[PDB]
Formats: C-alpha cells, sequence, structure tokens
C-alpha cells in the first residue's frame, strides 16, 4: 500500500452517509455492522493490527487470544522454527515429525504436548470505546459510503421505495469503487517492490523463508566476484 | 657455487605459475565461476524436476 493507515473514529462515515436525505435513519448501530461486513468482504490485511503473543500448550492443545481473527505464523519460542498447517487425522490420539497446528476456536491444537508457542496474529484496531476504528481513506471511506448505501437502498428496493434505476447506478458505483479500494490497499509501495523484487531475482532460489518468519524474504542475494 | 660464496639455498625448489610478479591465476580459479553458475542453473533444473 502507497499511503499510510492514518485511523479515525467511525462515525466519520455518518459525517457523509447522512448527507444523503435518503440515508438519515442510518445510526452508529447500523453502520457498526455494516462496517464489519465490509471490512471482512474485502479482506484488506493492512486493515488488522499486527500482535505477537506467546501461549503455553498443555497437551496438543493451547489457549488463544481473544482478539485473534487469524494467524500469519506460530512458531516455537525456544527454536524459533516456523509451524505449518496439520494434515493429520490422528494427532494426539495414540495407538496401541516437524511440528505443526490447527486452530477451529479458542483453542490452538498443535503436534507438541509441553511447549511454549509464539503466535503472530492480525486483530482489529479499537477505538477508546471498545468499537471498530477505521481507515481515514477517502478511498476506503467513499467506498463503505458506497457499500452501506448500496444495503440500505437493496432493502428500499425490496420495499418498492427507490427506483430499480437508482438501485442500479448505486450497484454499478459500488462496484467500480470495491475494485478501486481493492487496488488501492494491495498494489505495493516503493519499498514493498524493492522487497518483491529482492525475492524475485534470486541466481540462487530461497525456498525456506517459511523457516524463518519471513524475515529474509527481500532480502538482496549477493553473488561475491571471481 | 664455485664463485660465490654467498649463494646457497635449502632442499625446496618449485615455481609459481603467474603472469609478471603477480598472483598466480590458476585454470581452477578461471574455471571455477563457470561451476558456480553451472551448479546454481543445475540447482534451478532439479527444483523443477522437483515440482
Amino acid at each position: 500500500m502507497v499511503n499510510n493507515i492514518n485511523w479515525v473514529k467511525l462515525p466519520v462515515i455518518l459525517d457523509r452517509l447522512l448527507r444523503h436525505p435518503l440515508l438519515t435513519d442510518l445510526n452508529l448501530e447500523t453502520a457498526i455492522q455494516y462496517t464489519l461486513d465490509f471490512i471482512s468482504a474485502m479482506g484488506l490485511p493492512n486493515v488488522y493490527v499486527d500482535k505477537i503473543e506467546t501461549i503455553d500448550i498443555k497437551e496438543y492443545r493451547g489457549e488463544l487470544p481473544c482478539d485473534l481473527i487469524s494467524i500469519n505464523q506460530v512458531r516455537l519460542h525456544k527454536n524459533g522454527i516456523a509451524l505449518r498447517a496439520m494434515t493429520d487425522n490422528f494427532n494426539a490420539y495414540p495407538t496401541h515429525g516437524e511440528p505443526s497446528f490447527k486452530t477451529q476456536g479458542r483453542v490452538i491444537f498443535t503436534s507438541i504436548k509441553h511447549e511454549k508457542v509464539d503466535i503472530s496474529y492480525k486483530a482489529i484496531m479499537l477505538d477508546d470505546e471498545g468499537l471498530p476504528l477505521i481507515p481515514d481513506n477517502p478511498i476506503f471511506l467513499k467506498t463503505l459510503e458506497l457499500y452501506i448505501k448500496k444495503e440500505w437502498f437493496t432493502i428500499l428496493f425490496d420495499m418498492g421505495k427507490i427506483s430499480p434505476a437508482v438501485l442500479n447506478n448505486t450497484q454499478q458505483e459500488y462496484a467500480f469503487k470495491a475494485g478501486q479500494c481493492n487496488n488501492e490497499f494491495v498494489i505495493p509501495s516503493v519499498s514493498e517492490m524493492e522487497a518483491i523484487t529482492n525475492m524475485w531475482n534470486q541466481l540462487i532460489p530461497r525456498v525456506t523463508e517459511f523457516r524463518r518468519g519471513f524475515k529474509n524474504l527481500g532480502d538482496k542475494e549477493y553473488i561475491r566476484v571471481h | 657455487r664455485l664463485n660465490n660464496p654467498s649463494r646457497c639455498h635449502f632442499g625446496i625448489v618449485g615455481s609459481i605459475y603467474n603472469l609478471n610478479d603477480s598472483r598466480p591465476f590458476s585454470l581452477v580459479d578461471m574455471m571455477k565461476p563457470y561451476n558456480y553458475l553451472y551448479d546454481a542453473i543445475h540447482d534451478r533444473l532439479n527444483k523443477a524436476i522437483a515440482s
């Protein structure tokens, strides 16, 4: 992403929506739900807060943080070796290898009995109130505005309180701004293209940056001169 | 030697295969960069064969 994620409070979107006379029954309560829906539907990883938090494994099981949404990595605390996805169907079940993990709810199922594991996860940036905090990018703001307007107009169209042409226009505009917002947050910046370039050109390919925390992924590959 | 009392040496005799008072640029030296490039390219070939 080229631009920086400067955070602003949620009613910034209600400042802009309520300019429309047909959206004056919208509320913070509705904006919260539709904002969370938009955040998930776009799935942008720059909108989440990166956190690292250690936990203990009692026996092939560990308690997971409260605010976790998605895991970047899990690794062993003492070695630093990363874990992979668990493909085993009988992990801690005995009868009569490398470490891996599997997470469903508040519980992470590892293949290790008693160790500390480090989890690098993504959460939502919250407010002084326990509420979501949105980027102030006017592209993001316009796209979220258009998302909420599209949902409200879809309800009102299901009633027959909006013309089909009005909803068709709203859907067209939301679709274009959704694509544009997707490209805004995903296209790398200059530093991210230097990292991608140093990942791309290897005379000797590097294929083991998962073992580390992808630390050396964008490190330049130097060849000595002979 | 007959005429020079100062001419003496040890049992060690040898030569440097160099050019003009420099360090020797051996045959292995001048084939090594190619061998390293061969190893890297064959590494790419093997990783392609695996996939």
